[PDB]
């Protein structure tokens, strides 16, 4: 950010893992997320991220897995959900982070991946999981898993900090399509005295055109009218 | 104009092969790259014109270097490649004389029956396009165009080994624009690469007769030191299912010798050595594995792993990683009955699974294999056959410590089939007991047994009404899973119901177990030694005859190993009078 | 033995081991 009129080209130097049919990525703490665009199936790759300051390196790919579910403008998202104990992303409460991905991944305190898909569709994946070889392949069904379907493309997600009563401990995951089908989920503990997600999928206006999370359960998203805020505290 | 566009497929040829043979792993994409547009550009610049028998040679000699330089870098074919190929094909047809590249093929190879003197560049491009009908699994139709390639009298010949054998490739290759690789080239590599694909199916499906001629077929000839070893381990297997064992050893040997790579062939000796119960050997084989798989270039080419594919779990060339063999070694060694190692691995194993937060991620077992819940148990089953109790706790703490934030909170306690225990809690609760009895607490154990069999009872494990989540499938679902671990708590409380002298409620439990689960004996053998004591005569014959009457499919590791811990020798001794 | 170039290869190894010339193993190996 240093960097030794105002205009800078980037030269090719500064150029790591050219993969060139590579959509989007994240990042974790010294851990790289790229999804890679192919034929039909989309995999998921992962690499290394070099954790003392050397040169800028990938590393060696642990991981690829196919998103088989995904066969096909609009650029796919993932995100990074780690949770409490275990950086650019969110942690749950650790009551939704089990009721969501299961036992697995709150054992392991795995950070756990969301890919949203221009198709809608929101599929997670646990990162201590995927760790594999030419050897010793990504299965698909085992490692990537699917919550829900929107059936529309997807802008946005993120987790809210309901019941207000910097790392804030969510309660409740936030999905978002184009036309408008956003999607809170929460914990319940209702009625069976038993663990089940509270799901809504609420039918708001426009096209949704960006979102974001702001202090306390406030959502602050775009139509192409005007810049709308929700709550859900 | 022709010279210029020569000149510059020439000179991206150069800077390709510049770059492979030389540089750094940035450098080497980047000039690779570069050069993949360059060729780009020049196949649009060509394919602008209404192709020219002399700009012909030129076009498919670029197609060929294009194809190429795109399925070395990405290292794999797919299907722009072969619309590429029907592209410059029908280009062919179109000078002289559509549908599909079959019929396209026919034709095309009718008009080089003609004998246009681009024959060269049309046998490099059949061994393009067999390598991704070969990498796309498509041997059917491949027989086809090389049947037509060769006499049409080759035509009984579905088998492609000797079809590709009795096809030449056409020319030394005179002097024509560049080309990255020959035609003869890429035969040896179709040829090495299609017995190989032969033989490994041929293996999986019992067939490792077969297997050993297309395998040594791969021995000879191309097949770059890193295959090699792949081969010949294979043949591990091969004469491994024969019985043969020694040729196996003989092979394994040589694969880690030439081998860089020899985690796959330990694995062979591992399942070996087992075959022959030399239990000692096999434990150590295994050892040697996870330090091997402790310790960890692409020319823009096409070499022969391009076109291998990636294996399954059913391979002999199947290795898993680190973190998942250390737990075979575990769990090997827990069958065997050499519990403290077992332990001891099985921490190591924790330590591993748990503790990587700093390096590169040490990953769980796959799941066809256990669930990280199901381990930790088989954690603490270990740690209880040390006698190690008061750590057997700490781990089962540790558990229900992370998992709190799931569980059954249990106010059916209060208004005593509906809830839902996935079989693991309902028995670490169980592990929690034995724990304590190996410490002497009537007590606080037989909480544990009631508490176990409470969540075995106002619970139902087999509820997934919602797709909430990832599960244990296999392990913790099983009818079986749970009547045998409702048969083990009832039978560990019987025990200590006898320790503390109340005959009456040991007997209760134990003929509940009975009624339950009648195929694990244990709880006969422990109802019949109580009826001794008591009511001998009717009671006990009435469940001889119910026994021989009656006269292990998937139970889950934790419980198999703690049936076997609790259960009695004289069993059948006393079955028997 | 029982069980080619290999087996060539494995008589060459005994006879490393054992500093005998190949024959003499081989010739008493095809014996017994
Ligand atoms: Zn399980």
């Amino acid at each position: 950010l240093d960097h030794p009129s105002p205009v800078i080209p980037v030269d090719p130097d500064a150029c790591i893992l050219p993969d060139a049919a590579l959509c989007a990525f994240t990042l974790l703490d010294s851990v790289l997320v790229t999804l890679v665009q192919g034929p039909a199936r989309w995999k998921m790759q992962l690499f290394e991220q070099p954790c003392p300051g050397e040169d800028p390196r990938p590393g060696g790919q642990i991981g690829e897995v196919e998103l088989s579910s995904y066969t096909p403008h609009f650029l796919p998202v993932l995100c990074s959900v780690s949770p409490s104990g275990s950086s650019g992303g969110f942690t749950l409460e650790d009551a939704l982070f089990g009721l969501l991905f299961g036992a697995d991944a709150t054992l392991l305190q795995s950070p756990v991946v969301l890919c949203g898909l221009p198709d809608g569709q929101l599929c997670c994946v646990i990162l201590k999981a995927l760790v594999t070889s030419r050897s010793a392949p990504g299965d698909p069904n085992a490692l990537v898993k699917i919550l829900h379907h929107l059936e529309e493309p997807v802008i946005f997600i993120g987790a809210l900090k309901t019941e207000p009563q910097e790392d804030v401990h969510c309660d409740c995951l936030v999905a978002f399509g184009h036309h408008g089908r956003m999607l809170a989920i929460k914990a319940s503990w209702d009625e069976s005295g038993k663990l089940v997600p509270e799901l809504r999928e609420y039918c708001l206006p426009g096209p949704v055109l960006c979102a974001a999370c702001g202090g306390g359960g406030r959502v602050y998203h775009s139509t192409p009218s005007d810049l709308c805020v929700v709550d859900l505290s | 104009c022709l010279d210029l566009w020569r000149e510059k497929n020439d000179r991206l040829v150069r800077q390709a092969k510049v770059a492979q043979n030389s540089g750094l792993t940035l450098r080497r994409q980047q000039l690779a790259q570069d050069a993949l547009e360059g060729l780009r550009g020049l196949l649009h610049s060509l394919q602008g014109l209404p192709a020219a028998v002399p700009v012909l040679p030129l076009e498919l000699t670029v197609t060929c270097n294009f194809i190429i330089l795109r399925a070395s870098l990405a290292q794999g074919f797919t299907e722009d490649q072969a619309q590429d190929i029907q592209r410059s094909l029908e280009r062919v047809l179109e000078t002289q004389e559509e549908q599909g590249l079959r019929e396209l093929w026919d034709s095309v190879l009718r008009a080089s029956c003609l004998l246009p003197e681009l024959l060269s560049a049309l046998h490099r491009l059949v061994g393009l396009q067999a390598a991704l009908w070969l990498s796309a699994d498509r041997l059917g139709d491949l027989a086809l165009l090389l049947e037509t390639l060769n006499g049409s009298q080759s035509g009984a010949s579905k088998d492609l080994l000797l079809l590709l054998k009795t096809w030449s490739p056409p020319a030394e290759e005179l002097d024509a624009p560049l080309t990255l690789q020959d035609a003869q080239g890429l035969k040896d590599v179709l040829l090495t690469a299609f017995a190989y694909r032969q033989g490994l199916q041929e293996l999986i499906t019992g067939n490792p007769d077969k297997a050993l001629s297309s395998l040594h077929e791969a021995a000879s000839g191309l097949c770059p030191r890193p295959v090699l070893v792949q081969v010949y381990t294979a043949l591990g297997s091969c004469h491994r299912k024969m019985g043969n064992p020694q040729r196996a050893l003989l092979y394994l040997v040589a694969a880690l010798k030439e081998g860089s790579a020899w985690g796959p062939p330990l694995l062979e000796a591992s399942r070996l050595y087992q075959q022959l119960g030399d239990t000692t050997a096999e434990l150590e084989s295994l050892e040697l594995l996870v330090e091997a798989l402790n310790v960890p270039a692409p020319q823009f080419l096409i070499e022969v792993e391009l076109l291998l594919p990636p294996p399954d779990l059913a391979s002999p060339l199947h290795c898993g990683t680190q973190s998942q063999t250390k737990h075979i070694l575990a769990s090997r060694c827990l069958q065997t009955g050499r519990a403290g190692d077992a332990a001891e691995h099985y921490l190591d194993l924790l330590a591993l699974l748990l503790d990587s937060s700093e390096p590169r991620f040490s990953p769980p077992p796959s799941p066809p294999g256990p669930c990280m819940p199901e381990v930790f148990l088989e954690a603490a089953v270990a740690l209880i056959q040390a006698g190690r109790a008061q750590d057997a706790l700490t781990l089962c703490e540790e558990l229900l410590s992370r998992t709190s934030s799931l569980l059954p909170k249990m106010s059916r306690l209060w208004e005593d089939e509906l809830p839902y225990c996935p079989l693991w809690v309902s028995a670490t609760h169980l592990l929690q007991g034995q724990a304590w009895v190996q410490l002497g607490a009537q007590k606080v154990a037989i909480s544990e047994f009631s508490r176990c069999l409470e969540l075995l009872f106002r619970a139902t494990p087999e509820e997934k009404e919602q797709g909430a989540a990832f599960n244990c499938e296999q392990g913790c679902k099983s009818d079986a899973a749970l009547q045998q671990l409702r048969a083990a708590a009832l039978i560990s409380r019987g025990l200590e119901w006898v320790a503390s002298g109340q005959d009456t409620k040991a007997l209760q439990d134990f003929l509940l177990s009975v009624q339950m689960c009648p195929g694990n004996r244990d709880t006969y053998f422990h109802l019949l030694q109580t009826l001794k004591r008591l009511d001998r005569r009717d009671e006990a014959t009435a469940l001889w005859w119910r026994l021989e009457a009656q006269t292990l499919w998937s139970l889950p590791l934790y419980l198999e190993s703690y049936l076997s811990w609790i259960r009695p020798s004289d069993r059948d001794a006393f079955l028997e009078e | 033995l029982l069980e080619s170039s290999f087996i060539g290869s494995a008589l060459q190894d005994q006879a490393s081991r054992l500093g005998v010339p190949v024959g003499i193993l081989s010739a008493g190996m095809v014996a017994s």
